[PDB]
């Protein structure tokens, strides 16, 4: 599954 | 060198009067924005699929365009590519073989 | 096994014309199985097996993961451009992550990112820290490590990614384990006085293959030229190897194709 990125 | 590396090839070895798919694969380029048109005698064909796109581990983009078709006798097929790393559109002729 | 799961993310300021600015595609064992983009606003199956072995939960969740990533990536594009003092132009964020399961029970993971096609930042091998590839990524390293991002990506890569990869390989076992035979054609048009011989394998699967030119029965490698492995539109592959000969020596050359689908290696002359 795809997953969420963190904020740069 | 971040110009598109292009190949034109058919799904099946081409045959007289036989249904097939024309492919154009562009790779090794950046930016991702690219213009890839499949062409029959200097004119676009009908029903072109574009995927994916994707990129390699080296981050360079790749794109595949394919369209159902039957090679017509006397016709020239080619893939017209436009990308900002090139001065002028590039034309990659298909060899029916 | 080996088996692999890979997600690749592209976020761009300049797609452009009728093209989605944000895309994410997933691959199992190197084959496309999942697709999301900012135009569709929806994750969709790209293989029959994934569709047949998931419920609506899977698509609605992934869809919203996709939509969430879209907003995060919109901001990240903004942030990286500002780090680079950009106020316009074509720019892109790239993410590439996933896991391998090796035949031996051992797994692997990797989480890496690029900006304008160049390394920006990545989780390092031990998954305890991030290493900025450029000074512009340094504040990102600092922030994430303060936020325990590494730990969060250690869990995804080593547990979530792997566990789902096990489910996927089991779903599409038949499809991923199939064999498709290439049709081969040899051909030599010329001019400018050089006979260019070409040998093409059409529609082979799996990916690995050997296509070589033989001259007097001896493999003429140093000077054959390959287009490498390029994909067809149906989950099969294509390769194309050429060699220049004397116009007349044509009859001395042979293309040989080795592939798992073949009863025996193909051996073919020109004409």
């Amino acid at each position: 599954i795809d997953w969420f990125d963190g904020k740069d | 060198d971040l110009t598109p590396k292009v190949q034109v090839y058919s799904r099946f070895p081409a045959s007289a009067g036989t249904k097939n798919v024309l492919n154009c694969f562009a790779a090794g380029f950046h930016p991702p924005k690219i213009s890839i048109t499949l062409m029959k005698d200097g004119v676009p064909m009908e029903g072109a699929q574009y995927s994916d796109m994707s990129f390699n581990d080296d981050w360079t983009f790749q794109r595949l365009v394919h369209a159902d078709f039957t090679p017509s006798s006397g016709s020239t097929y080619a893939c017209k590519v436009e990308h900002e790393t090139l001065k002028e559109p590039q034309v990659y002729k298909w060899d029916p073989e | 096994e080996l088996h692999t799961l890979r997600y690749i993310r592209t976020a761009m300021t300049d797609p452009g014309p009728g093209q989605p600015w944000f895309v994410t595609v997933g691959y199992v064992d190197g084959e496309l199985f999942v697709h999301y983009n900012s135009t569709a606003r929806r994750y969709v199956p790209r293989t029959e097996w994934i569709a047949a072995n998931t419920d609506q939960q899977y698509w609605d969740g992934q869809t919203q993961i996709g939509q969430l990533n879209e907003q995060i990536n919109r901001e990240n594009l903004g942030i990286r451009q500002r780090r680079y003092n950009q106020t316009g132009g074509s720019h892109t964020v790239q993410w590439m992550f996933g896991c391998d399961i090796l035949e031996d029970g051992t797994i692997r993971g990797y989480r890496q990112s690029a900006y304008d096609g160049r390394d920006f930042i990545a989780l390092d091998k031990d998954m305890k820290t991030f290493t900025a590839a450029v000074p512009e990524a340094v504040p990102t390293k600092r922030k994430w490590e303060e936020e325990s991002e590494p730990e969060r990506w250690k869990n995804y890569l080593e547990e979530t990614c792997v566990e789902w990869l096990r489910r996927y390989v089991e779903y599409g076992k038949a499809e991923l384990g199939r064999r498709e035979r290439p049709e081969v054609r040899v051909w030599g048009k010329e001019a400018d006085g050089i006979l260019t011989l070409s040998c093409r394998a059409h529609g082979f699967y799996p990916r690995p293959i050997v296509v070589s030119w033989l001259k007097d029965g001896a493999v003429r490698g140093q000077d054959a030229h390959s287009g490498g492995i390029v994909p067809n539109g149906d989950g099969t592959y294509h390769t194309w190897v050429t060699i220049e000969a004397q116009p007349g020596d044509g009859d001395k050359y042979q293309c040989r194709v080795e592939h798992a689908s073949l009863p025996q290696p193909g051996l073919y002359s020109w004409k």
